[PDB]
RNA sequence: UAUACAAUUAUCAUAUUAAAUUGUUAAGUGUUGAUUUAACCAAUAAAAAUAUAAAUAAUUUUUAUUUGUUUUUAAACACCAUUAGGUAUAUGCAAAUAUAAAAUUAUAGUAAUUAUAAAUUAUAUUAAAAAGGUAUUGUUGCCCACCAAUUUUUAUAAUAAAAAUAACGUGCAGUAAUUAAUAUAUUUAUAAAAAUAUAUUUUUUUUUUUU
C-alpha cells in the first residue's frame, strides 16, 4: 500500500491541514500505478498470459471515504486511460447505523 | 417588621442590664468609623444572659446599669439593641 | 395631504362598500373625510368607521344578488371621493383633488398585491414605514 | 400633522411603562440610528439595522436567493464554455473563433440579464419589508428550544404510556451487542424506563 | 434516593421564568453543594441504617472508634456486637469479588 | 516542568506547593524553582531556602530520591534545579537526597548581591506604602480605616 | 405587640387508568508494513438491524408497587490511568422536578433582604446589510473559592456547621470569557474546580420537498 506518509510527502513539513489534501492523493495514486504496471505483467507472465501489446488492464475502482484526497486520486487514474481501462466505478464507504462508540472528541 | 431581632427583650419593651465590657467595632462599608458596643448582662428565670448592644448613651460619673430598647437597623451588622439611659 | 391617502384607501381598499352614489353612504364618507382633515379623528379610526358604517339590512344577502366574490366596481368610489373633496373646500385649486386621488391609484396599480395592506402599516401606529415605502405616498 | 404619530419631538413617543423608566429606548436602537430613523426601526439600506426580518430572525441571504453570487448560483451559459474548452483541448492545427463568438454573444446578453435580476430582487426586498416582515418584533422560530412546548407534548405522551410516571426518561443505552453477549435470565434489549 | 438532590432552594426566579433555575443562582448553590460534598469526602463520612432499628436515626459509622478519622474527638457509643458487624460490612464492601456486580470505588470509601 | 513564584509567599503556599513539586520529582520530570519577581535578592533566596528546606523535610519521609543540579543566581532570576534518580538500580547504587547547604547558598548569595549591584537594579518590584482599608473587628480602642491606633 | 392568600393559566423533589414483556444475528488473512493524533506512548482488526391489533370509562393500591448505578472480556470499541493494568452500561439495592404553594438567606433563632430578559457594547465573504455582557461614562468593568484575625447563633464529623468580615498569600473558576455553559450521576483534589455518563439552552444559526 503506497501511502501519503509512506512516500515521504507528509511529516516534518508544511502542516497537517494540507496532509490529506487533493494533490497528495494524486501524488500517491500516480506513484502507485507507475509501479503497478510492470508487476502486473510479471504476475501474468508467471501463468503464461503475455498481454504483449495493445492491451489494457480491466480495472474496477473502489473508492472509500468522502475526503478531499479522493478527487485527485481518481484523476491520476484517468490520465492512465491509455494503459488502464476502467469498467466499473463503485465506492465502498462504510455507513454507521449505530455501533461501538467512536473516540470522544472535544465537546462531546 | 423583623421579630427575631427582639429575642432578648422577651416580649417586653425595655430591659435592665449591667455593664461589663465596652469595646469597639467597625461598621459595614461604605461607612467608616468606630461604633461603641457595650457588652451587658441580665438574668431571667435564674439564667444569666450576655446581651450585646449599641452604646449611643451619655456616660457621666461612673455608673452600672442601663436601659435597653430595640430600634431599627444601624450601621453595625449584628447589634440589635440600643441604650436609652444609664443609671 | 394625508387626506388623499385616506381617500385612496376608502376607494381601493374596501370590497363592496355599497353603492357609493347613494346619499346615505355618500354622507358617511363626506363626514368622515372632513373629520380626517382638521385632525378630529385618526385615519385608522375613520377607516374602521367607514367600513363599519350602517348601510342596509341583510347586506350580504343583497350582495349575493350583485356580486360573486364580493368585489364591486371602483368607479362610483373614485367619483364620490373626488366629489367630496370638491364640495368640501379641501384644496385651493379645484382640480388638484381629483388629480392626486387619481394619480396615487395609478402608481399603486403596478405593485404586487396592490389593494391589500398589512393592518399595522396600513395606517398610523406606533411603528411606521420609511417615507419611501409608505403606501399611497408621494415619495414612492 | 407634519410627521408620524408614534414619534414626537424628542424621539419615539413612549407608550408603555417600560419606556418611562428606560428612556434610552426611545432615542437609540443602535449605530444605524438617525432622528428620522426612530419609529422606523429598520435603517435605510446597505446601512446598519437595514435588514428585514422573518418571524424575528433577520434576512441576510438575498443575493443567494436570486442565484447571483452564491455557491449554488445560477449559471447562464455552460454548453458554450464547455464547447469552447473542448475546441481548445482537441488540436492546435485548426483554431475555432466561431465558438468564442457564440460564447461572447452569450456573455454580452448575460450582463443585462443580471442587472434585471438584481433590480427585481431589490423590488423583492421592498415588498418583503412592506407586506411580510415583522421588523424583528416576533420570537425566533428557528432553534429547537423555541419549540420546547412541542417536545413537551411528546414527553407527556411517553409518560402517560408509562402510567403517568417517568417524564423526560429514556431507555438505557445497552451495548453494541448487548443481545448476544448476555446469558439467559438477563434483559437482552432495552426496556421502557418505567419497566426498568 | 436518600441524599438531597439540592441544597437550599435552587429554583427561586420570578414567576413564569421559563427554566427551573437561572445560571447565576444555580451556580451559587452548586458552590454550596460542592463545599458540603467535599467535606463529606475528606472527613470520610460513613452512615448506616440497620434493619429492626429506628431508621430515621442513622448510626454514624464514620465516628465509630475504630473507623474514626480524628485522633482526638470522642467518637460515639454503639453496641459491641452491632459495631463489630458494621466494621465487617465497611471492610468487606471495599473490593470487587467476581460474579458480584461492579460498584463504584473511591479512596475515601476506605 | 518549571515553577515560577513570587517573593512574598505564605507558609501555606510553601506547604502545598512543596508537596506538588516533590510529587513531580517522583515521576522523573525536570524540576526548576524560579523567582522572577522579587523585592530584594536576599528575600528571593529566603524563599528559595524555605521551599527547599520544606521539600527535603517532606520528600525524605516518603523517601523519593533526587540530586540537586543547578543554582543560577542572577540579576533577573533566582533559581535552583533538581534532578530525580533514574532507576531503582540508580536508587540503590546512589541512594541520596542531595541539597545545597550553607556554603553554596551564602556563596551564590554574595554572587547575586554583586551581580545585582553591578546592573544597578536590586529587584523587579518593591512593596508599596499603600495601606488598604482594613477591619480588625473587635478592638479595645479607636482605630482608623487603615487599621492604626488613635493618639 | 394585635390589626383579612389564592381558587382563569404559579417549574425540584407525597408518583397513579396504565400494554407492555419475550426474539441468536453479524464479523473475521493475506503477507513484510510509518496508522491515529495539534502532540506524545502502548500495538491483530472486523463486526451484533423486523412486529401491529387487542387490553373498556369511573368510584377505598399511599405500611403495596414504581422513575437510566448491574453475572460472564476466555469478545470489541469507548473511557481511566500510562511501557507491569483498571474498566468496558437496567436479576439484590435506589420513592421523588413536571409541580397545592404564604418575602431572600439559614438543619425552622445568625445576616436584612434576594431574584430577574427584551435600552446601550464595530469587523462572522450578499447583486456595504444577522449577532453576546454578572458591566451601568460599562473589560484598566465586575466577580470566585481556599489561605489569618476577630463577631454571633447554635443539632459540635479529618480541622464541627452556619452567618457578618475591610488583611496576607495562591491563582484565574464565572460574565457564549482563551477545551461554551447549566442540572443530575460517578470519580478526582492546594484553591476556585477538573475528567467521564446522561439530559439541556437562562449558548451565537446558518437553511437538499425524490437530482
Ligand atoms: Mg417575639
Ligand atoms: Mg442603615
Ligand atoms: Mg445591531
Ligand atoms: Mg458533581
Ligand atoms: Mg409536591
Ligand atoms: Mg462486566
Ligand atoms: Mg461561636
Ligand atoms: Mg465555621
Ligand atoms: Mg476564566
Ligand atoms: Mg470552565
Ligand atoms: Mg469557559
Ligand atoms: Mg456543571
Ligand atoms: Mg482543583
Ligand atoms: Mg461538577
Ligand atoms: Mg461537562
Amino acid at each position: 500500500t503506497y501511502t501519503a506518509g509512506n512516500r515521504g510527502l507528509k511529516g516534518g513539513d508544511r502542516g497537517f491541514r494540507s496532509e490529506g489534501s487533493t494533490d497528495n492523493g494524486h501524488q500517491v495514486t500516480s506513484m502507485y500505478l507507475n509501479d503497478l504496471l510492470p508487476k502486473l505483467r510479471e504476475m501474468r507472465a508467471s501463468e503464461g498470459r503475455p498481454m504483449g501489446r495493445g492491451e489494457k488492464v480491466e480495472l474496477v475502482v473502489r473508492v472509500m471515504g468522502f475526503y478531499n484526497g479522493r478527487q485527485g486520486a481518481v484523476r491520476a487514474v484517468q490520465d492512465r486511460a491509455n494503459e488502464f481501462h476502467v469498467r466499473y466505478f463503485e465506492d465502498i464507504t462504510p455507513f454507521p447505523l449505530n455501533g461501538p462508540k467512536m473516540p470522544r472528541g472535544v465537546f462531546k | 417588621l423583623f421579630f427575631l431581632r427582639m429575642w432578648f427583650l422577651y416580649g417586653c419593651c425595655l430591659r435592665f442590664v449591667l455593664f461589663v465590657l465596652c469595646y469597639y467595632m467597625s461598621p459595614r462599608l461604605p461607612s467608616s468609623g468606630n461604633r461603641r458596643v457595650l457588652y451587658a448582662v441580665f438574668y431571667l428565670y435564674n439564667f444569666v444572659w450576655m446581651l450585646r448592644c449599641f452604646f449611643c448613651c451619655f456616660i457621666g460619673l461612673v455608673m452600672s446599669l442601663f436601659i435597653i430598647e430595640g430600634g431599627g437597623f444601624v450601621d453595625l451588622p449584628g447589634v440589635k439593641y440600643y441604650t436609652r439611659i444609664v443609671s | 395631504d394625508d387626506m388623499f391617502i385616506w381617500l385612496c384607501h376608502t376607494a381601493m381598499s374596501v370590497l363592496n362598500p355599497g353603492d357609493m352614489r347613494s346619499r346615505l353612504i355618500y354622507n358617511h364618507l363626506r363626514i368622515l373625510a372632513e373629520s380626517v382633515a382638521s385632525g378630529e379623528m385618526t385615519q385608522r379610526t375613520a377607516f374602521r368607521f367607514f367600513e363599519s358604517a350602517v348601510r342596509s339590512p341583510a347586506y350580504r344577502e343583497i350582495a349575493k344578488r350583485q356580486l360573486e366574490g364580493g368585489a364591486a366596481t371602483r368607479l362610483a368610489g373614485i367619483s364620490a371621493a373626488a366629489d367630496v373633496m370638491r364640495r368640501m373646500g379641501l384644496t385651493r385649486r379645484p382640480m388638484s383633488s381629483y388629480f392626486e386621488l387619481y394619480q396615487r391609484i395609478v402608481e399603486r396599480s403596478e405593485a404586487m398585491t396592490p389593494w391589500g395592506f398589512p393592518p399595522l402599516f396600513q395606517f398610523e401606529e406606533r411603528l411606521s414605514l420609511e417615507p419611501r415605502l409608505k403606501f399611497f405616498s408621494r415619495a414612492s | 400633522r407634519q410627521h408620524d404619530s408614534g414619534v414626537n419631538q424628542y424621539g419615539l413617543k413612549p407608550t408603555n411603562a417600560y419606556d418611562y423608566i428606560n428612556p434610552t429606548n426611545l432615542i437609540n436602537f443602535g449605530r444605524g440610528t438617525t432622528f428620522d430613523n426612530l419609529g422606523v426601526r429598520r435603517a435605510g439600506r446597505g446601512e446598519i439595522d437595514s435588514s428585514p426580518s422573518h418571524s424575528g430572525s433577520p434576512v441576510f441571504t438575498q443575493a443567494k436567493l436570486i442565484g447571483l453570487s452564491g455557491e449554488e448560483q445560477l449559471t447562464m451559459c455552460q454548453s458554450e464554455t464547455m464547447a469552447l474548452r473542448l475546441c481548445m483541448a482537441k488540436a492546435g492545427k485548426e483554431t475555432c473563433e466561431r465558438e468564442s463568438r457564440a460564447l461572447d454573444s452569450c456573455l454580452g446578453r448575460v450582463g443585462h440579464l443580471r442587472r434585471a435580476m438584481s433590480e427585481a430582487c431589490w423590488e423583492f426586498n421592498d415588498w418583503f419589508i412592506q407586506n411580510v416582515s415583522d421588523n424583528h418584533t416576533k420570537p425566533f422560530q428557528h432553534r429547537p428550544h423555541d419549540w420546547r412546548h412541542f417536545y413537551a407534548q411528546e414527553k407527556l405522551v411517553r409518560e402517560r404510556q408509562q402510567n403517568g410516571h417517568a417524564y423526560g426518561r429514556r431507555p438505557k443505552q445497552f451495548s453494541f451487542g448487548a443481545r448476544y453477549v448476555k446469558t439467559d435470565g438477563y434483559g437482552k434489549r432495552p426496556r421502557l424506563p418505567y419497566n426498568k | 434516593r436518600w441524599a438531597a438532590k439540592f441544597y437550599g432552594q435552587v429554583t427561586f426566579g420570578p414567576r413564569n421564568y421559563p427554566y427551573p433555575s437561572s445560571r447565576w443562582l444555580a451556580r451559587r448553590f452548586q458552590m454550596k453543594k460542592h463545599r458540603i460534598i467535599k467535606r463529606f469526602r475528606f472527613r470520610r463520612y460513613k452512615l448506616a441504617a440497620v434493619a429492626n432499628l429506628p431508621f430515621a436515626k442513622m448510626i454514624r459509622v464514620g465516628m465509630l472508634p475504630e473507623l474514626k478519622s480524628s485522633k482526638t474527638k470522642r467518637g460515639d457509643v454503639v453496641d459491641p456486637t452491632l459495631s463489630g458487624q458494621l466494621v465487617s460490612a465497611v471492610k468487606n464492601t471495599g473490593e470487587k469479588r467476581k460474579g458480584q456486580r461492579t460498584r463504584p470505588k473511591s479512596k475515601y470509601q476506605v | 516542568i518549571d515553577h515560577t513564584f513570587r517573593d512574598a509567599v505564605d507558609a501555606h503556599f510553601v506547604g502545598w506547593r512543596s508537596k506538588k513539586i516533590v510529587e513531580d520529582i517522583r515521576r522523573r520530570h525536570p524540576v526548576k524553582l524560579t523567582i522572577k519577581e522579587f523585592q530584594s535578592p536576599e528575600c528571593a533566596i529566603g524563599k528559595l531556602r524555605e521551599m527547599c528546606q520544606a521539600m527535603q523535610h517532606y520528600a525524605q519521609e516518603k523517601v523519593i530520591y533526587h540530586h540537586f543540579t543547578s543554582i543560577v543566581a542572577n540579576d533577573r532570576e533566582a533559581s535552583i534545579t533538581f534532578a530525580p534518580a533514574l532507576p531503582m538500580a540508580k536508587s540503590d547504587s546512589w541512594k541520596h537526597i542531595k541539597y545545597p547547604g550553607e556554603k553554596e547558598w551564602t556563596n551564590a548569595l554574595r554572587r547575586m548581591e554583586d551581580a545585582c549591584r553591578k546592573s544597578g537594579r536590586y529587584g523587579t518590584y518593591a512593596k508599596s506604602n499603600k495601606l488598604k482599608l482594613r477591619s480588625l473587628g473587635q478592638t479595645s480602642y479607636r482605630v482608623d480605616k487603615y487599621g492604626r491606633k488613635m493618639d
